[PDB]
């Protein structure tokens, strides 16, 4: 029978021979995870003097 | 030596015969098949494999 088996972990599919292997084995979201800024407390307190 | 000659009198001479032959032929049967699974189609990287 033609089986998918598990192309990852070293068990090639039935359709694939000795030379071939699956091209796509995962899906990629393309939306990354990011971290925002840390809030600041002392900075708004200050006033500015020109020089 | 074996020509079909006649004489003026005639009579029951020079009789011949015929034959027929028969021939024949027959037919036979062939076939083969293959199998697959659902995951073999769903998760394979190439669509249109079937």
């Amino acid at each position: 029978m033609l089986n998918y088996n598990a192309p990852t972990d070293g068990q090639k599919s039935s359709i694939d021979g000795a030379n071939s292997d699956q091209m796509q084995t995962f899906f990629w979201l393309k939306k990354a995870i990011i971290t925002a800024r840390k809030e600041q407390y002392f900075m708004p307190l200050a006033s500015v003097t020109n020089m | 030596s074996k020509l079909p000659l006649l004489t003026e009198n005639g009579g029951r001479v020079n009789r011949v015969g015929f034959t027929r032959i028969a021939r024949e032929g027959s037919i036979h049967k062939f076939g083969f098949f293959y199998e697959f699974t659902q995951e073999s189609i769903d998760f394979d990287s190439d669509d249109g494999l079937m």
